């Protein structure tokens, strides 16, 4: 008659010595029926392992209802138990978290916001995998959208890239009128798509004409530049011996990096003339772009500073003075037309420089159609110069980064075949498959990778391209089938592929960095040492980082000796003048001079800060590179 | 107490608090106090040490165990700290616990090491050290004319008042029996910084702990 009472004992003595799948098996058969102690043992405990190894069993073992219903139970069980420490991380592997989520969320904000979103979007980047952090996106926007708190909606709109997030979110935000830090961290959350799809919205409605009015530009800047010119005040003496130590034409090029880049005084920038007639080529497009780099604010002096380098008698003058014109802005648009009208050479005259500033200085400012149909035939001329498919595949990558999972047009087509037209020059080998990966980002479940993989097997050119395809296609999730696979293909004998493919580790665990410091500079290649040297420099630059600086410092060839002061500048941006003076003993070559003033001056997931150093992982090569040096934009 | 911190504080926090009497009224005391009390430690050393840490970069070295564990590094570990102090000028350096004296032939020679340099014979004022220590009859009267030139001040018998109230509310929580008084247990201690009482406290917090 009450069998129910027997299986419940049955399951009471089963669950209460050992067992791994009788235990629920009563309760599923039993229809439980008929804040205590008693309640708390059989429900909380006994429910919360027993119906955990029933979802553990039902989950990988079946892929019912009866296991929603117990799930549901415990779910408002451990809602009147009110204890949401490892109840929400158990229910989670068994949408059913979204119903869970929006059952649950009823009072309680920022106990399950804060601690669920913070532990299991930490738990659910490190561990979970990518599927399920959808659900996570769409879940918290809804649990998000009825609650309070937006800007970390505004963080769902960084791992959402959605356009109507934006949307919500200004409209919500409107009603509920800070305003310019809003703006400011809203423009520096926001990618390349939603500020142009903005744009585009905002272009019809705008709702208030403050929305382009403020968030389409010159509102990121208009609060920095004069609050940072008054509540600062910079000494002299640093321009005087660190601005007067710099000689043998290579330590003037890290004065158009000081120049450039130390701009609330302005005497070095007008120090006197024929400081850019003594340089060289490469140093006039350093100095030329250098006053664009000087000039981050007001966009009526840059024309009036800038206007007495257009058009000079010489063509680095006007070629980087087009290219501060791209450096300077990046939404007035209006300084396009007289250097990209012309862009016919054909062979290596002025607009090919002028190119160069123009279009990597547009794609600084910038799924744009009508640039890349004027890029064609910049493809298209195949000049012999490097940093014209450098600029071009960087500027239609900047273009085309944060895109709609990617895409595999005759853009990238056309590039990967004009690409293996001629094999010459690996440098084009080696820098356009950096812009092939940044047409690559953006993705959340492209089969780019395969389609590469499947497209571009041959020689270690465009294989080394199919490995920077692998390493712009693994930004980062749980798939540690990729570090032990990373592992076991660390060992191959091309010494590029370990280095872009073992340097993609500060991109990929970029988050948990309790796992990055690795037994990586312990071996004899020298080559992942500076792979590790770059992977330090991403973090304010503990005493770890720095107790890594302090073996990966002293080392004999100039690349290494060179590639430190780089990243131990990246890493600190009174600690920063002790490496230096290090430095100083240890050399007192000319390139270790120069970037060791780069970072006597340097010192003092967005894309926009992670493509300018992977592209210039390319350093060791001839001065021409040096023209691309001083305008990285990543550096704030 | 405010009267002898006002004096240490405007002696090594000197540049950061009322920049009109240092350079306007011709003082500049470049060479700091010598601090000593027969409890030391860093009791009310610490206390006296502790109004820097408000608006200012601390750097605390207590006792020379760290020089006298290596064989034969000697003073080099002070130079690191005084060019960290160089390149930390406007910071204060307070030195705990100087029990050298107090094999042995090498601690003569770093400490008139530690005297050659703490003097800075080629170097102007940009840092100050305080020095600190339990007796002051073990110390050579080398470290005191050349040290020295400012001020120095003599610290009284320990206060039972403080001590009290930290054993107070370190056994405020705790369970203790009648027959426990305290004038016996703060008059058999002798010469403990604080922490000291804090590790009976932890111990005896921790013994009480086991029996649940």
């Amino acid at each position: 008659l009450y069998r129910p009472a027997l299986e419940e004992l049955r399951r009471q003595i089963r669950s209460s010595t050992t067992s791994m799948t009788s235990v629920p098996k009563p309760l599923k058969f039993l229809r439980p029926h008929y804040n205590k102690r008693f309640a708390a043992d059989i429900i909380s405990v006994l429910a919360m392992t027993m119906s955990g190894e029933r979802e553990c069993l039902k989950y990988r073992l079946v892929g019912a209802g009866e296991v929603a219903k117990e799930w549901q139970e415990l779910d408002d069980a451990e809602k009147v138990q009110r204890e949401p420490l490892l109840t929400l991380v158990k229910e989670i592997v068994p949408l059913l978290m979204e119903i869970e989520q929006v059952d649950m969320l009823e009072k309680d904000i920022d106990e399950n916001a804060y601690a669920k979103v913070c532990l299991y979007l930490t738990s659910c980047v490190n561990y979970v995998p990518e599927p399920e952090n959808s659900a996570l996106l769409r879940c918290a926007l809804g649990v998000f959208r009825k609650f309070s708190r937006f800007p970390e909606a505004l963080r769902l709109a960084l791992m959402l890239n959605d356009m109507e997030l934006v949307e919500d979110i200004f409209t919500s935000c409107k009603d509920v009128v800070m305003l310019g830090r809003h703006g400011v961290f809203l423009e520096l959350s926001e990618d390349v798509e939603e500020y142009e799809d903005l744009t585009e919205i905002m272009s019809n409605v705008q709702l208030n004409s403050n929305f382009l009015a403020l968030a389409r530009e010159l509102d990121i800047m208009e609060p920095k530049v004069p609050d940072d010119i008054y509540k600062t005040h910079l000494e002299n003496n640093r321009f005087g011996g660190s601005g007067s130590q710099v000689d043998s034409a290579r330590m003037n090029l890290a004065s158009s990096f000081v120049n450039g880049f130390v701009n609330q005084d302005k005497l070095l920038t007008d120090d006197g003339n024929k400081w850019l007639y003594k340089n060289k080529d490469h140093g006039m497009l350093s100095a030329a772009a250098s006053l664009g780099m000087i000039l981050l604010w007001d966009v009526d002096g840059g024309l009036t500073q800038i206007d007495k380098y257009l058009y000079s008698s010489e063509d680095y003058i006007k070629s980087g003075a087009l290219l501060a014109c791209g450096i300077v802005n990046s939404g007035v648009r209006n300084e396009c037309d007289p250097a990209l009208a012309l862009l016919s050479d054909y062979v290596l005259h002025n607009s090919n420089t002028m190119r160069l500033g123009s279009i990597f200085g547009l794609g600084l400012a910038y799924n744009r159609e009508d640039v890349l149909t004027l890029l064609l035939p910049v493809m298209g001329d195949s000049k012999s110069s490097m940093e014209v498919a450098g600029v071009t595949a960087l500027a239609c990558g900047m273009i085309a980064v944060g895109s709609c999972n990617g895409d595999v047009t005759s853009t990238i087509l056309q590039t990967i075949m004009e690409k293996s037209e001629t094999e010459l020059k690996d440098t084009y080998a080696r820098w356009l498959p950096l812009g092939l990966g940044l047409n690559h980002l953006g993705k959340g479940e492209a089969i780019e990778a395969i389609l590469a993989a499947l497209e571009v097997v041959s020689e270690p050119f465009r294989s080394f391209a199919n490995t920077l395809v692998d390493v712009c296609a693994y930004a980062g999730s749980g798939n540690v089938l990729k570090v032990q696979q990373l592992l076991h293909i660390c060992s191959e004998h091309f010494d590029s592929k370990e280095k872009e493919e073992d340097k993609d580790k500060k991109e990929k665990k970029d988050k948990d960095k309790k796992e990055a410091p690795a037994d990586m500079g312990a071996h004899q290649g020298v080559a992942v040492l500076g792979i590790a040297l770059i992977a330090m420099g991403e973090e304010i630059g503990a005493e770890m980082a720095l107790r890594t600086f302090g073996h990966l410092l002293r080392y004999g060839e100039p690349t290494l000796r060179r590639a430190v002061p780089l990243a131990l500048a990246l890493i600190s941006v009174s600690h920063d003048a002790d490496p230096e003076v290090s430095y100083n003993s240890i050399f007192a070559a000319r390139l270790a001079a120069m970037l060791r003033q780069l970072a006597q001056y340097h010192a003092k997931k967005g894309t926009l800060t992670l493509c300018p150093y992977h592209s210039d992982r390319q350093l060791m090569s001839q001065v021409a590179v040096a023209g691309l040096l001083t305008v990285l934009v990543s550096f704030l | 107490l405010d009267n002898q911190i006002q004096e240490i504080k405007e002696s090594v926090e000197l540049p950061l608090t009322h920049p009109e009497y240092y350079e306007e009224m011709g003082i500049k005391p470049p060479k700091g106090v010598i601090l000593y009390g027969p409890p030391g430690t860093g009791k009310t050393l610490l206390a006296k040490a502790v109004a820097n840490q408000t608006s200012a970069t601390f750097l605390r070295v207590v006792g020379s165990e760290l020089i006298q564990k290596y064989l034969g590094d000697g003073p080099k570990l002070v130079r690191e700290l005084f060019r960290v102090a160089e390149e930390h000028a406007p910071s204060i350096v307070f030195i705990d616990e100087i029990d050298a004296i107090g094999g042995e032939r090498e601690i003569q020679r770093t400490m008139l090491e530690l005297l050659n340099q703490l003097d800075g014979f080629d170097s102007r004022g940009d840092v100050k050290v305080i020095m600190a220590t339990n007796r002051i009859e073990t110390l050579d009267p080398a470290l005191i004319r050349p040290g020295r030139i400012d001020r120095k001040i003599e610290f009284p018998l320990p206060d039972e008042k403080t001590k009290k109230r930290i054993f107070q509310i370190h056994t405020s929580r705790m369970t203790l029996a009648d027959d426990v008084t305290l004038d016996d247990l703060i008059m058999a201690k002798d010469d403990l910084s604080g922490a000291d009482i804090k590790a009976i406290c932890t111990e005896a917090g921790l013994m009480a702990l086991r029996e649940r």
